[PDB]
RNA sequence: GGGUUAGUCGAUCCUAAGAGAUGGGGAAGCUCCGUUUCAAAGGCCUGAUUUUAUGCAGGCCACCAUCGAAAGGGAAUCCGGUUAAGAUUCCGGAACCUGGAUAUGGAUUCUUCACGGUAACGUAACUGAAUGUGGAGACGUCGGCGCGAGCCCUGGGAGGAGUUAUCUUUUCUUCUUAACAGCUUAUCACCCCGGAAUUGGUUUAUCCGGAGAUGGGGUCUUAUGGCUGGAAGAGGCCAGCACCUUUGCUGGCUCCGGUGCGCUUGUGACGGCCCGUGAAAAUCCACAGGAAGGAAUAGUUUUCAUGCCAGGUCGUACU
């Protein structure tokens, strides 16, 4: 998932199980102040749901990393 | 010597289902799912294809503007032409006959 | 991909305000069969199609790379 | 190149690599006549439904300009080869001159300017003036009239 | 322990044989019959409905729930890259589809709802409700004949690999181009001119012509092919440097042709066969009709162009 960061500009979040790709990119644009290309979904193995969520050219994916914590 | 599979899931050869083999830029062949074969429109009467129409699958004629589904002539969508011409002569001779009776 | 002729109708679409970049491109071919020489490729990235402009000449395309607009973002190669 | 005006379309061929290269929408059901600006990236269309449009080949494919200074048919529009003029003539028996500046170089589109209206041609059986051409280098137009006439227009 | 990422691949939607609530009717009863039937089975337009002065009036339309296909029907995505294990679903670039807002450009209008062509019909556009009619969806199998693709076969040149006791200008291998877009192209068919026995045209297959052949000139479909854009920046084949490194870094070449009762497959126009003549529905478009609505100081066109926003749920590993 860091690698994922740089090369893509995407972000890997966790996410609830009854969110779907508009809750999650209303949610990442509320909270951390990001336009969202696109959301992909997968549920996992473990049974929790990751969510791959490229961001546009303008806001880097880098930078939000290091605000947030996990970096 | 280089052989090819299906890429979807349906493994029979369907009316749907059908492939072209195509050499790529990787300089390998692949499949490739042609879509099914558009039909001419037809002229409701004499019963034949009729011209200046474009063939297309009947959704794809939503796309496509209005000077490529019609004709200029009155009845042109829809009619022959020359059953056009028919009914225009056939008209105009059995109203006369009308006023006779 | 949409390819134009005409030279007029390229400097609109610089001026057209939703083309954020462009690129140029050089290529060596191979005029008829008797010498080479330097084709050039004028793109511009629109928000539904990219439109390209092919000249032949190399002092024509000098030229061409100056009349571009500074604010708009270009590309070599 | 070869320029070929239909009833609705003015077509550019490349001749050498035996090309269309550029289709120009006039707007028109009727076209009369064409002339191409001696620099070469401009063209008036003259319509048998009043109109002279002017198109510049290279900002877009519709008409820069739409002109409308005759109360009938257009039936010849003309470039002076050197002077910055044109001309339309009309079944109205009148022509219209008309300046252009062409901005070869730079980001600026042609500037035209109306000039004056000659009168003088009668109309016959509702034709007026069928033809006209500049004089290579002077500011002079030579008109054909139904009239039975043609006539030299001078400064 | 890790691993399965979709507006475009499916499911979902449509109907098939068939299944099955409701209204009803049988049955002591578990329930059985029946499927548009002996049902008050909803949803659209207009209204100072012109007086009763603070209460709904006048009309229009006509069959029927739902389930039933991961092979039938059906909006739309391709190339290249990448992982220990994933990809038409990730990354990069390049496309398209559906629905919705509107705003500039063009077109059209003072003859308000485009012009051109004898005609087949043409173009970047070029209002349109009720209702009605038509087409597409939409379909057997066999036979040869034409056209295309992929493969096979084959020559020159530029690289690489092997053989070399003797012979071999030798043997093998690389030299590729997606969806999509814009131009252009074909049998059939159609139009105009003209008037055919001294009968002519013509298929491998003998059918066609005064209901207008032969001939000459056109118009149309775009399966398919061609040309440029996509696109060489990609990929492929080679060469050489840096070096404990989990490492980069830089050069070239990527060209021009040919053959056919060839093989596989797609398609075309025909022919044979039947006391067999070889699904339906969703969906889309067109045509007839003209309710009405729009300008001269600025409107009408979002079926021309460009631009803005959005695309849920579940399956996706492997045999």
């Amino acid at each position: 998932a860091m690698k994922k960061v740089e090369d893509g500009n995407i972000l890997v979040f966790q996410v609830s199980m009854k969110a779907n790709k508009y809750q999650i990119k209303k949610a990442v644009k509320e909270l951390y102040e990001v336009d969202v290309l696109k959301v992909n979904t997968l549920v996992r193995p473990n049974g929790t749901k990751k969510a791959y969520v490229r961001l546009t050219a303008d806001y880097d994916a880098l930078d939000i990393a290091n605000r947030i914590g996990y970096i | 010597a280089q052989r090819v599979t299906f890429r979807r899931r349906n493994p029979y050869n369907t009316r749907s289902n059908k492939i072209k083999v195509v050499k790529t830029p990787g300089g390998i062949l692949r499949a490739q799912h042609v879509k099914k074969l558009a039909t001419r429109p037809k002229c409701g009467d004499c019963g034949s294809a009729l011209q200046g129409i474009s063939t297309l699958r009947p959704r794809q004629y939503a796309t496509v503007s209005k000077t490529h589904k019609t004709v200029s002539r009155a009845y042109g969508g829809s009619r022959c032409a020359n059953c056009v011409k028919e009914r225009i002569i056939r008209a105009f001779l059995i109203e006369e006959q009308k006023i006779v009776k | 991909a949409r390819e134009i002729t005409d030279i007029k109708q390229f400097l609109e679409l610089t001026r057209r305000a939703d083309v954020k970049t462009a690129t140029v491109k050089i290529n060596k071919k191979l005029n008829k069969a008797g010498k080479p020489f330097r084709q050039t490729k004028f793109k511009v990235r629109g928000s539904s199609s990219l439109y390209t402009l092919v000249i032949n000449d190399a002092g024509k395309a000098k030229k061409l790379i100056q009349s571009l607009p500074p604010t708009l973002k270009v590309n070599r190669l | 190149q070869l320029f070929v005006c239909s009833q609705r379309y003015v077509r550019i061929y490349d001749l050498s690599q035996q090309i269309l290269v550029k289709k120009l929408l006039p707007g028109a059901r009727w076209l009369s006549k064409i002339d191409i600006h001696p620099r070469g990236d401009n063209l008036i269309a003259s319509s048998f439904d009043k109109r002279v449009l002017w198109h510049d080949l290279d900002l877009a494919s519709t008409p820069y300009k739409t002109l409308r200074y005759h109360e009938k048919a257009v039936r010849s529009v003309n470039f002076h080869k050197k002077l910055p003029l044109f001309s339309s003539a009309a079944d109205d028996g009148t022509i219209h001159v008309f300046h252009a500046t062409v901005y070869d170089d730079m980001m600026k589109n042609p500037m035209i300017v109306p000039l004056k209206k000659l009168t003088g041609h009668k109309v016959i059986n509702s034709l007026g003036v069928l033809d006209a051409i500049w004089h290579p280098r002077e500011a002079w137009l030579f008109s054909a009239g139904a009239d039975n006439t043609a006539r030299l227009w001078t400064t």
